[PDB]
RNA sequence: GAAGCCAGAGGAAACUCUGGUGGAGGCUCGCAGCGGUUCUGACGUGCAAAUCGAUCGUCAAAUCUGAGCAUGGGGGCGAAA
RNA sequence: GGAGACGACGGCGGGGGCCCCGGGCAGAGUUCUCUUUUCUUCUUAACGGUCUAUCACCCUGGAAACAGUUUGUCUGGAGAUAGGGUUUAAUGGCCGGAAGAGCCCGACACUUCUGUCGGGUCCGGUGCGCUCUCGACGUCCCUUGAAAAUCCGCGGGAGGGAAUAAUUCUCACGCCAGGUCGUACUCAUAACCGCAGCAGGUCCCCAAGGUGAACAGCCUCUGGUUGAUAGAACAAUGUAGAUAAGGGAAGUCGGCAAAAUAGAUCCGUAACUUCGGGAAAAGGAUUGGCUCUAAGGGUUGGGCACGUGCGUGCGGUUAACAACCAACUUAGAACUGGUACGGACAGGGGGAAUCUGACUGUCUAAUUAAAACAUAGCAUUGCG
């Protein structure tokens, strides 16, 4: 008996690939009856041919591996392949930076900490790369405002 | 002045609540319509008449 | 597909010559009711909070309007 | 403070002696952990038998039933019953045991 | 189990022999007789 | 890592130095593709009237490619053999 | 007059889809031990409505103590900033479509005919990710990167137009109509060409997970195959893949072949030079696992006095503070295994010179890829 066919309807049937179709092995006359798209319906609905699970693929091993490099594991020397550039690029580095600064910079003079004259000169300190981060520009501001207090104490 | 944060925030905030009343206050409009159905029966087969 | 938000506008599309039929859909999870009109170009949809009102605007729609119940199967 | 309720109704092969409502409670609490710990019940979870085959928990945590579900099928397989023993949801919070179908041979 | 290669199909797919339950329970020490398992069984 | 641009330090200025930024090139390593250097290579009435393996050249352009169309033997076309 | 209607390349920003993460219901697998576990469904079309979305444009006003501003230095008295608006642009949010569908699960019935009935289909997060698309920029050219059918807007004011009412309204709804072929299947280690079911050749989209810089190599999921005469034995000589003590090119025409090198981080790098290069020159130090430390972000949020959640008049820049949220890199330290740590895979041997063609490129399809050809540059001749 062949049920190439019944094989064939049965995957169109359930919508899977005909490597999920399984047609019971003790019914196969029963199987070899069904020549309709109908009669296989009816097979499934008695059980007759079932839809395979997918075989497996788990993520587990990949999650753990996650974890362990956001906790600092495989970082080394010894399994980096590609150049610091190809991992981290600069230019990258440098555009998170210069919005970090900009924005920090807008919300200072928009709140009114620092002045419009100020912001310019800080703008172009900070594309001129006078600062490595927020934390510095900071620190530059508050040492340019003790100053500035200081100069208005004395005058 | 130029405006901060927190106000351009404000103006958002105030234009969705304005956004969100209009369209409880045209439910409520339904709604009013819905218990006046009979009457506008009436009046539409009148002007149909 | 269009909605109706106008009763009046409604009403004056169930007594459109062209609406040859109409169907009421409950909707009992989010608790509202349809009235959906079958005109030549459009079906107008109506969306009301399900009430004792709602179900007396069939009432006020004409008479001569067949209108059905959607079941929960559409058995083809 | 929230209330969840679940039904363990293993009454059917309670009554064919096959399962053992004693020792099946005996495993949920030994079982069951809270964050993350076995034996950390308290008054977070009260496990108990309401007559009739039925295990009954009360939770006022995050409790799910697929957790209390799985704890089943850990039991059975423990008991040997994985095979012969199917869990399934028959209402909301209600798991019940039965027989798989049996074909006369 | 052949997990790498394939599922395993599910139980509740697979009919099971009213023999093999019989002997099944009456190894684990079940009084088969006295459930009755022949009205459960389906032909 | 070319022009252009920012900052700092000098210089009377022109300019000079330092750190960034930028992303040029018939530039370069190299996957596909395209090509065809080498091997006492395979094959030698072969899988093949030119194929197979390893190796190699090139890889953003004078790069690769389809269809439509044009040039016809005293001819055409030819980065010319 | 606009559309049709238009190059290549570079990075940046928006959106869909894919990939990834967390919770929940339902089902499945694992279960000596462990695993609140691992896996599967959880979807939303065209067409419309509504509210929004960079550029740009408008109004007020008049800027040096110049300001605004992109990753990329452009913009502004030819009117910036600021404040308020108007608009091109949806594959964005909500709603209709539309849950009635599709999908998942359960309980009964069932010789077949046939099914029937319940429950659910939910809420978030992330990004130098992949792919498509849109936008604003920028670079290059002695190269400037189609046409037509077709559709629309405007200028003009010819005609046609009212109270016997008129209407020649690109508005809504309504009425009628839409002919002819082509449509199976393959698109290739068997459907095409090569005399064949020939290891050759033959134009395109769509393209998951892990490792990793990576559509490299290696392993896996969906989906496909398991097709290429088979069984037994293990001689010589082969083809293909390997190892070899001591010596290290003594071999051979000739180091042919093989071996050695190789990723990444750090130190360091000569002569010569057309100043651009040479250069990864050369020559060195390192790399596993575990447990930690440090650095690099986002969002929201200010006191009074009156009118009444908005308007003024003030007042203050230690919010330099709190609350919540989030990801991948980089540096430093201890401990620990070791014959190996780019543990497979992947992956420059290097140097001193000579001749030679400037270079990139091209040709003898099927024995020659080259000092041959071309090339930019240079020079001559002819032509108004």
């Amino acid at each position: 008996v062949n049920l190439r066919t019944q094989k064939r309807l049965a995957a169109s049937v359930l919508g899977c690939g005909e490597g999920k179709v399984w047609l019971d092995p003790n019914e196969v006359s029963e199987i070899s009856n069904a020549n309709s798209r109908q009669s296989i319906r009816k097979l499934v609905a008695d059980g007759l041919i079932i839809k395979k699970p997918v075989t497996m693929h788990s993520r587990s091993r990949a999650r753990e591996l996650n974890l362990a490099r956001r906790i600092g594991r495989h970082r080394g020397f010894g399994k980096r392949k590609g150049t610091a550039d190809a991992r981290m690029p600069q230019q990258v580095l440098w555009m998170r930076r210069q919005r970090v600064l900009r924005r920090l910079l807008v919300k200072y003079r928009a709140s009114g900490k620092i002045d419009k004259h100020l912001y310019h000169e800080l703008y172009h300190l900070a594309k001129g790369n006078t600062f490595k981060h927020k934390r510095a520009l900071v620190e530059h501001i508050h040492r340019a405002k003790a100053e500035k207090a200081r100069e208005r104490q004395i005058k | 002045r130029r405006k901060t944060k927190a106000e351009r925030n404000r103006i958002k905030r105030r234009k969705e609540e304005e956004r969100k009343r209009k369209h409880e206050e045209a439910m409520k409009r339904k709604q009013q319509q819905l218990e006046q159905a009979k009457k506008i029966a009436a009046e539409v087969e009148e002007r149909e008449r | 597909p269009q909605e109706v938000s106008d009763i009046k506008k409604f009403i004056e599309i169930c007594r459109r010559k062209d609406a040859s039929s109409a169907r009421i859909k409950k909707n009992p999870k989010t608790q509202q009711i349809k009235f959906k009109v079958r005109c030549q170009r459009f079906l107008y949809t109506l969306v009301l909070k399900d009430s004792d009102k709602a179900e007396k605007l069939k009432q006020s729609l004409p008479p001569n309007l067949q209108i059905k119940d959607v079941p929960k199967r559409n058995k083809r | 403070k929230v209330t969840k309720k679940f039904i363990i109704n293993a009454s059917q092969p309670a009554s064919d002696k096959i399962f053992d409502v004693s020792a099946f409670e005996k495993f949920l609490n030994e079982r069951i952990k809270v964050d993350g710990r076995v034996g950390n019940l308290g008054d977070v979870i009260k496990i108990s038998q309401i007559g009739d085959g039925k295990v009954e928990i009360i939770a006022h945590n995050d409790l799910s039933g697929r957790y209390l579900k799985y704890l089943t099928k850990k039991f059975l397989k423990k008991m040997q019953l994985r095979d012969w023993l199917r869990v399934v949801a028959t209402s909301k919070g209600v798991y019940e045991l039965k027989f798989y179908n049996i074909v006369n041979d | 189990k052949s997990l790498k290669n394939r599922a395993i199909i599910p139980r509740k797919a697979v009919k099971k022999p009213l023999s093999q339950l019989e002997d099944h329970l009456d190894q684990l020490g079940v009084d088969t007789e006295a459930i009755g398992l022949r009205a459960r069984a389906q032909t």
